[PDB]
RNA sequence: CGCGGGGUGGAGCAGCCUGGUAGCUCGUCGGGCUCAUAACCCGAAGAUCGUCGGUUCAAAUCCGGCCCCCGCAACCA
RNA sequence: GUACGGCCGCAAGGUUAAAACUCAAAUGAAUUGACGGGGGCCCGCACAAGCGGUGGAGCAUGUGGUUUAAUUCGAUGCAA
RNA sequence: AAGGCGGCCCCCUGGACGAAGACUGACGCUCAGGUGCGAAAGCGUGGGGAGCAAACAGGAUUAGAUACCCUGGUAGUCCAC
């Protein structure tokens, strides 16, 4: 409180701790698929959510979501990951970029295609 | 859409894990983590550690399955 | 004479809890009583293939020194199974 | 011929060197408590005290045999 | 109030004091209920005070159960 | 000052408050670091030991009862450093 006190010990803003450290301030990172599996989510939800463990080009190894309905990914699949947690999946803090590198687009999508790596259907 | 690679194979409740969780051993081959289906939990239907049960298994993860048919 | 006292071994009574009261069950036997084990399954007329005869059998097998059992019963009556345990009989 | 500890009621004990109707537990069958069951509580059934000879007023407990179980001991290659 | 480092202690331990990770909460006071092996105060044939019953018997009747080709459907604690 | 301090008597000693006036003349307030104090339990050595009582033993209760209740009871609770 005292002026004297601040003069001895200045106000010191807290440094923000990141939510996607594996990215190291990069917009995406590349990595190899270590395990490709499903996992169940947290109260109150229930499903078999597709996730993968991915060793990134910078050594970090993280779990990443594989959004969309259907995917053709396996071990040694080289994928691109981006920031973005999965809320009912604790530990999951990244998303896989559908339709980049070895990851295919979602099949048969018509709405929100660009978020699922899907070309515009000839029509 | 909802793909259709789901299955309904049966099995028997083995373990009585925590939070409506079970070891359910598929008559078929092995057993899976099996969690209690929402429906089923909403209609209660307790589930003893040794019942014949129906499972919904996504090829995506055979290791897991949902209990559909109560007993 | 030889009395009937009793112990129970419910499911979820493993090593921890269990052999502490295998110590209790020695005590019963070692008074010179016939110490009757009662299982009390979360279960049925065939509750288990697990619940009972891990416990019971290992209670015998650990106590086997001092006590033996009359029978390894494995006929449950109700939702509970008595294994009967006695002093080890001098031939 | 080779050691240990025991034999009591359906099962396991106490009553022992301190020799006068053998009592204490689990089971058994009833009764009580509960809406009911488990659990618990009041109770009754249940014995040549291994079997004999000795020994004594009367010996469960007193000695030694016959005999049995367990103990380790052993079938120790 | 943990770890690592330092100082301290015979020891038990103390003192100074982080980060990763994880959640969208955690928290304070007050409000309306409900609940208390919770408590206070107060009412109702609730108890107490009485008179007559039901529970036993035979029959009427409803239900359950059992039976049947069918014994039609419904009502099920007080409130069938 | 806080921790805490209770039979009675003496000895040594700290602080607080009141009355009156004299003296000193801002000698004051606060205080990181430093130093000292600091219930109970606990520790070390030697004493002491009635009552109480961790531990521990026995009796009960209980489905269990390493508890609550009972019969005992060691450290400790007491003194010096």
């Amino acid at each position: 409180a005292t002026v004297n006190q601040l003069v001895r010990k200045p106000r010191a803003r807290k440094v923000a701790k990141s939510n996607v450290p594996a990215l190291e301030a990069c917009p995406q990172k590349r990595g190899v698929c270590t395990r490709v599996y499903t996992t169940t989510p947290k109260k109150p939800n229930s499903a078999l959510r597709k996730v993968c463990r991915v060793r990134l080009t910078n050594g970090f190894e993280v779990t990443s979501y594989i959004g969309g309905e259907g995917h053709n990914l396996q071990e040694h699949s080289v994928i691109l990951i981006r920031g973005g947690r999965v809320k009912d999946l604790p530990g999951v803090r990244y998303h896989t970029v559908r339709g980049a590198l070895d990851c295919s687009g979602v099949k048969d999508r018509k709405q929100a295609r660009s978020k699922y790596g899907v070309k515009r259907p000839k029509a | 859409a909802k793909e259709k690679d789901t299955i309904r194979t049966e099995g028997v409740v083995t373990e009585a894990l925590p939070n409506a969780t079970f070891r359910v051993k598929l008559d078929s081959g092995p057993e899976i983590l099996a969690y209690i289906s929402g429906k089923m939990r909403m209609h209660y239907i307790r589930i003893l550690p040794g019942d014949r049960v129906v499972v919904e298994i996504t090829p995506y993860d055979p290791t897991r399955g949902r209990i559909v048919y109560r007993k | 004479v030889i009395q009937v006292k009793e112990i129970k071994f419910r499911p979820g009574t493993d090593e921890g809890d269990y052999q502490v009261k295998l110590r209790s069950l020695i005590r019963f036997l070692e008074e010179g009583d016939k110490a009757k084990i009662t299982l009390r399954f979360r279960g049925r007329e065939m509750a288990h293939q697990q619940i009972g005869m891990e416990v019971l059998n290992r209670v015998k097998d650990d106590l086997q020194e001092l006590a033996v059992v009359e029978s390894f019963p494995t006929k449950i009556e109700g939702r509970q199974m008595i294994m009967v345990l006695a002093p080890k009989k001098k031939q």
